[PDB]
């Protein structure tokens, strides 16, 4: 397997639905 | 830096690295696993040092730094 590594990503008016 | 790197190892002793910051909220990790290993994230159970890893836990309330270890389980 190679290395795996996943960045965790942090924790409106364009709307249109 | 802030990011930090843990390593999740698997029943199969299969590894997958997360970069996560102290403050981080592990469900974020646990999800992002459950959805690479294919499974709900409720048929797994996420321990560090054997203790149950929370939802709201974060790397600093559980004292976690680089390298460390978390290992999952079936629930």
């Amino acid at each position: 397997a190679e290395e795996r590594v996943v960045v965790i990503s942090s924790s409106n008016s364009s709307s249109r639905y | 830096g802030e990011y930090i790197k843990l390593k999740v190892i698997g029943q199969d002793s299969s590894e997958i690295h997360f970069k996560v910051k102290m403050t981080t909220h592990l469900k974020k990790l646990k999800e992002s696993y459950a959805q690479r290993q294919g499974v709900p994230m409720n048929s797994l159970r996420f321990l560090f040092e054997g203790q149950r890893i929370a939802d709201n836990h974060t790397p600093k309330e559980l004292g976690m730094e680089e390298e460390d270890v978390i290992e999952v389980y079936q629930e």
